[PDB]
RNA sequence: GGGAUGACCCCAGGCGGUAGGGGAGCGUUCCCGAUGCCGAUGAAGGCCGACCCGCGAGGGCGGCUGGAGGUAAGGGAAGUG
RNA sequence: GGUGGAGCCUGGGAGUGAGGGCGCGAGCGAUAACGUCCGCGUCCGAGCGCGGGAACAACCGAGACCGCCAGCUAAGGCCCC
RNA sequence: CCGUGAGGGAAAGGUGAAAAGAACCCCGGGAGGGGAGUGAAAUAGAGCCUGAAACCGUGGGCUUACAAGCAGUCACGGCCCCGCAAGGGGUUGUGGCGUGCCUAUUGAAGCAUGAGCCGGCGACUCACGGUCGUGGGCGAGCUUAAGCCGUUGAGGCGGAGG
C-alpha cells in the first residue's frame, strides 16, 4: 500500500524547487523530515507540506503504520505559468514568467 | 558431407537437412528438385572442372516467399527531386534432402 | 420498346409503343446532370480582401524594424483577413439542347419499358384520395411497395393518395422528368398523361 | 464547400516522425530535422547497397589471400591456377571454405600451383 | 438503368484541372511559370496579340 | 506474336535528369446514391503495431482511448494537400 | 545503305532569350588573368549520382529502373594506411 | 485597449442525461490534496468533451569518461525483450562509407538568402468573351434570349435574334 499528497499551482519555479525534492527521495521519512528543516531554499517549506499531507494521508487514510514509512518516489511538475510585462529601457517592455509547480511526493512502506 | 550447388547465379553450401532461401525458381510446391549440378565433394578430392557431373542435389520445393520490404529511395538537393518506390523481392524455400 | 401492359378493370390487355430500342447512358447522365445542376441554390459567399472590415492602414513602417513587411490586416496572409479565390454567389444554370432533353426523356421510359417495369393504367379506383385506398388499388396492381414507384398522374386526388408512402413518388405529367424515372424501380402512368407524354416526345 | 486542413497534415508529419524513432536530437522529435535526416538516410542505404557487395568481396578476398601464404603462393597467381583449372566454383563467398575446411583448400591450391 | 450506374464516357469526365501543389506532379514551386520575370509575375504579360 | 478482341502468358527492347510538355492515380470538404446502410455488442477523432494490400500517395486489420456520430459501390462540384 | 524516343506536314502547351569550364582555330590584352570577344567541338548546367584523380561542377573512366554476402572489366592501381 | 482628435480596434463558445457541483473526516493558514459520497464514466471535479505537437518531469532497458562530429547508413558483435525456431524488436561497441533543407546562381557544406521548435491560417480562381482539343445532340442547317405558364429541388413554352 502506498500514499501520496499532491501540492497544485505553488507560485515557485518548478526549477527551483526540483532541487531540494532531490535531497529527499528513497529517504525514511525521518530522514527526509530531518533534511528539509535545515535546508535553506523557499522550497524547502512547500515540500514539507506535502511530505506531510502524504505522511498523514498514509497512516490516517491506508493504514499504513507511520514507524516504517519512506519516500518511495516524487517530483514536481510544471503548472500554467503566469505572465507580467516588465517595462524596459526605450519604451521596450518584455514579459516574464512567475511560474507554477505541481510538486508530488509518493510514500510507501519500509521492508524491514 | 556436403555440396556447393548453383542457383539464380549464387553458390551456396548445403547440408542434406538444411532449410535455404533461394532466388525464385519456377516449379510447383511439394515438388522436387535436381540442383544442377553443383561443384564440391565434402569427402574431397572431387572438386574439378566447372561441374562435376552425375552428382546431384535434390532438394524440395518448399514455397515462394516475397522477402521484407526494402524502401528505395532517392532524393537529389536543391534540385527539388524525390522517390519513393517500395521493393520487396521473391524467393523461394527449398529443404536439403540427400546428396548424390 | 414495345409492347406494354395498360390496366383496364375489364381487360389485362397489352398496348405497342413508339419508344426507341437503344438507349444511351451517357445522353441520360448528361439531363440528370443538368436536372441537379440548374436547382443549385448558388448560395456559398467569402471576404475579399477588398470586402473585410478593417481599415486601409500600413500596419508597421516597411523600413527597419525588422519585422517582415506589411500592408493592411484585410490582406488574405493575416489570419482573419481576406479570402483568396473563395466563392461568391454564381448561377450553375445552362441550357440543354431541348433535343437532347426530349430524347432523354423517351430514352428513360424505354430502358424502364424493356425492362418490363413500365405498367399503363385507368382510372384507378384507389382514387379519392387516402393513402390508405390508394394503398388497395396498388396491391391489386401488383405494387407491394417492393420497390420504389413513380405515378404519373393528372388526378389530384389520386397523387394526395400516394404521396406519404414511402416508396412512391408523385407527378403529374408535364413534370416528367428523366431524374426522377431512373430514381424509381418501376413507372405507372394512367392514359391522359401517357397520351400527353407522346404528345411530348416528338 | 470549405475542405480545411483537418485531419492531413498530422498524420502526413506523424508517418515521417515514426521513420526517425532513434535519431539525435530534433532529427527524432521535429518534422523537418527528420524529415531532412530521411533524405540522407535513404540515399545513403541506396549507396551502402551497392557498396554492401564491394565490402564483402573484398573480405573474401583478403582471407583467401591469406591462406594461401600459408600454402606458399599469392592471391593473384592463385585465382590464374584456378582459372585455368577450370575450377571457377570458389566464388570467392566460398572461402568459407578456406576456414572451416582446410584440406578442401589444401587440394584446391594444388589444382592451383598445376596451371 | 439506376442513378448508381449512371456516370459519363471516357472524355467529358476530363476535369483532372491543373496545379501548384507538390513536387512530383511537377507543377510545383515556380508552378508552371518558369522562373523568370514579367510573365511570371501577377498581371502578367502586355498583351501578346500587339 | 499468343486470336481471349484482347486484360493474360511468352519474347525483345527502352526507363540519369532542372526549366518545361504529357499521362495516369491517392487523399480532403460537400451533393445524388439515401425514407437506405454502419453504430452504445461503441461513429468521427486520438494513441500503438514487428501484421495484410498498393510501386507510391494511400487502404486494411488488430489492440488501447473515445463516447455519437459515420457513410460503400458508381458518379457530380470544390475555400482540396 | 541507314526502322530511328529518326524524318516531314498541320495544329495545342511550353520554358529559354545572365551561361560556364576544357580542347582547337583567331581578334582584344602584355606570345598577363579562374581576363575578354567570336568560331567548331565537348562536358557541367540538368549527371554536386558512381570509380579514378589525396581532397575538388565540368581532367580520365562511365550515362545510376529495382533487388543479391555471384562473376568479368574501365580509368587507375597491386610495400603498410 | 491605443490615440489630443478624426480614428484605430482584439481576444474570449462546449462538465453531466441530470448538479446528483462532492456533507463528513484527515494533512493544511490558505491553496491544494487523501479517504468518503455521487455518477454509466470523476485522468467528465468545475483551470471540467475529445485532449494531438512542440516543451518539462519521474521510473525502467541498452549505452557512454583515449576520441573527432550534417550525427546517418552498411556490417558483425555484446546486452535486454517477443516467441515455434532458421525468426523479429530495442539499444550500440568496433569497422567501411558519408559536405544539412530551401532559395538564388556559370558555380553553395558553403563564411551567399530564408528558417528557434510545434500546431493551426496561408498563394493559378470566377465571370463574360476568344481559341484549340474532347464527350455527346441535331445536321443544310443548328440554336434560342428577355419573358410567359407550370413546379414535393418537374419542367415546358418562347424563333426577336445569333
Ligand atoms: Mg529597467
Ligand atoms: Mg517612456
Ligand atoms: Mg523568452
Ligand atoms: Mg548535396
Ligand atoms: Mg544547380
Ligand atoms: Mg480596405
Ligand atoms: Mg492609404
Ligand atoms: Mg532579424
Ligand atoms: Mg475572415
Ligand atoms: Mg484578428
Ligand atoms: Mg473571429
Ligand atoms: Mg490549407
Ligand atoms: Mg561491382
Ligand atoms: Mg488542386
Ligand atoms: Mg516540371
Ligand atoms: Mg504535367
Ligand atoms: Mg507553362
Ligand atoms: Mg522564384
Ligand atoms: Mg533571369
Ligand atoms: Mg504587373
Ligand atoms: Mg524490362
Ligand atoms: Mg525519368
Ligand atoms: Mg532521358
Ligand atoms: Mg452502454
Ligand atoms: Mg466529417
Ligand atoms: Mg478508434
Ligand atoms: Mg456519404
Ligand atoms: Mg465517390
Ligand atoms: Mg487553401
Ligand atoms: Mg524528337
Ligand atoms: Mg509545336
Ligand atoms: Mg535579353
Ligand atoms: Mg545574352
Ligand atoms: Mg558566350
Ligand atoms: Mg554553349
Ligand atoms: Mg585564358
Ligand atoms: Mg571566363
Ligand atoms: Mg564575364
Ligand atoms: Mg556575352
Ligand atoms: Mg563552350
Ligand atoms: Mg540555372
Ligand atoms: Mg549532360
Ligand atoms: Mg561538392
Ligand atoms: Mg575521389
Ligand atoms: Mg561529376
Ligand atoms: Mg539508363
Ligand atoms: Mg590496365
Ligand atoms: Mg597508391
Ligand atoms: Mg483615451
Ligand atoms: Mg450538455
Ligand atoms: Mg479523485
Ligand atoms: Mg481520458
Ligand atoms: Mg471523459
Ligand atoms: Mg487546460
Ligand atoms: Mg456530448
Ligand atoms: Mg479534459
Ligand atoms: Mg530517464
Ligand atoms: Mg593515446
Ligand atoms: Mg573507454
Ligand atoms: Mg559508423
Ligand atoms: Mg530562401
Ligand atoms: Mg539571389
Ligand atoms: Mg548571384
Ligand atoms: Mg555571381
Ligand atoms: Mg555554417
Ligand atoms: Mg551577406
Ligand atoms: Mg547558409
Ligand atoms: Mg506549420
Ligand atoms: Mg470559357
Ligand atoms: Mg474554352
Ligand atoms: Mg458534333
Ligand atoms: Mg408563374
Amino acid at each position: 500500500m502506498e500514499a501520496k499528497a499532491i501540492a497544485r499551482y505553488v507560485r515557485i519555479s518548478p526549477r527551483k524547487v526540483r532541487l531540494v525534492v532531490d535531497l529527499i527521495r528513497g529517504k525514511s521519512l525521518e530522514e527526509a523530515r530531518n533534511i528539509l528543516r535545515y535546508t535553506n531554499k523557499r522550497g524547502a517549506y512547500f515540500v514539507a507540506k506535502v511530505l506531510e499531507s502524504a505522511a498523514a494521508n498514509a497512516v490516517n487514510n491506508h493504514d499504513m503504520l507511520e514507524d516504517r514509512l519512506y519516500v518511495k518516489a516524487a517530483y514536481v511538475d510544471e503548472g500554467p505559468a503566469l505572465k507580467r510585462v516588465l517595462p524596459r529601457a526605450r519604451g521596450r517592455a518584455d514579459i516574464i514568467k512567475k511560474r507554477t509547480s505541481h510538486i508530488t511526493v509518493i510514500l510507501g512502506e519500509k521492508h524491514g | 558431407m556436403f555440396a556447393i550447388v548453383k542457383t539464380g547465379g549464387k553458390q551456396y553450401r548445403v547440408e542434406p537437412g538444411l532449410k535455404l532461401r533461394v532466388e525464385k525458381l519456377d516449379a510447383e510446391p511439394g515438388a522436387t528438385v535436381e540442383l544442377p549440378v553443383l561443384l564440391l565433394g565434402g569427402e574431397k578430392t572431387v572438386v574439378g572442372t566447372p561441374v562435376v557431373e552425375g552428382a546431384s542435389v535434390v532438394a524440395e520445393v518448399l514455397g515462394h516467399g516475397r522477402g521484407k520490404k526494402i524502401l528505395v529511395s532517392k532524393f537529389k538537393a536543391k534540385v527539388q527531386y524525390r522517390r519513393k518506390k517500395g521493393h520487396r523481392q521473391p524467393y523461394t524455400e527449398l529443404l536439403i534432402k540427400e546428396i548424390r | 420498346v414495345y409492347q406494354i401492359p395498360v390496366l383496364s378493370p375489364s381487360g389485362r390487355r397489352e398496348l405497342a409503343a413508339d419508344l426507341p430500342a437503344e438507349i444511351n447512358p451517357h445522353l441520360l447522365w448528361e439531363v440528370v446532370r443538368w436536372q441537379l445542376a440548374k436547382r443549385r441554390r448558388g448560395t456559398a459567399s467569402t471576404k475579399t480582401r477588398g470586402e473585410v472590415a478593417y481599415s486601409g492602414r500600413k500596419i508597421w513602417p516597411q523600413k527597419h524594424t525588422g519585422r517582415a513587411r506589411h500592408g493592411d490586416i484585410g490582406a488574405p496572409i493575416f489570419v482573419g483577413g481576406g479570402v483568396v479565390f473563395g466563392p461568391k454567389p454564381r448561377d450553375y444554370s445552362y441550357t440543354l439542347p431541348k433535343k437532347v432533353r426530349k430524347k432523354g426523356l423517351a430514352m428513360a421510359v424505354a430502358d424502364r419499358a424493356r425492362e418490363g417495369k413500365l405498367l399503363l393504367v385507368e382510372a384507378f379506383a384507389g382514387v379519392n384520395g387516402k393513402t390508405k385506398e390508394f394503398l388497395a388499388w396498388a396491391k391489386e396492381a401488383g405494387l407491394d411497395g417492393s420497390e420504389s414507384v413513380l405515378l404519373v398522374t393528372g388526378n389530384e386526388l389520386v397523387r394526395r393518395a400516394a404521396r406519404n408512402l414511402p416508396w412512391v413518388v408523385t407527378l403529374a405529367p408535364e413534370g416528367l422528368n428523366v431524374y426522377d424515372i431512373v430514381r424509381t424501380e418501376r413507372l405507372v402512368m394512367d392514359l391522359d398523361a401517357w397520351e400527353v407524354f407522346q404528345n411530348r416526345i416528338g | 464547400p470549405r475542405a480545411k486542413t483537418g485531419v492531413v497534415r498530422r498524420r502526413k508529419h506523424k508517418k515521417i516522425l515514426k521513420l526517425a524513432k532513434g535519431y539525435w536530437g530534433l532529427r527524432s522529435k521535429s518534422f523537418r530535422k527528420a524529415r531532412e535526416t530521411l533524405f540522407a538516410a535513404g540515399n545513403y542505404a541506396y549507396a551502402h547497397r551497392k557498396r554492401r557487395k564491394r565490402d564483402f568481396r573484398r573480405l573474401w578476398i583478403v582471407r583467401i589471400n591469406a591462406a594461401c601464404r600459408q600454402h606458399g603462393l599469392n592471391y593473384s597467381t592463385f585465382i590464374h591456377g584456378l582459372k585455368k583449372a577450370g575450377i571457377e566454383v570458389d566464388r570467392k563467398n566460398l572461402a568459407d571454405l578456406a576456414v572451416r575446411e582446410p584440406q578442401v583448400f589444401a587440394e584446391l591450391v594444388e589444382r592451383a600451383k598445376a596451371a | 438503368m439506376k442513378l448508381s450506374d449512371l456516370r459519363p464516357n471516357p472524355g467529358a469526365n476530363k476535369r483532372r484541372k491543373r496545379v501548384g501543389r507538390g513536387p512530383g506532379s511537377g507543377h510545383g514551386k515556380t508552378a508552371t511559370r518558369g522562373h523568370k520575370g514579367q510573365k511570371s509575375r501577377s498581371g502578367g504579360l502586355k498583351d501578346p496579340r500587339r
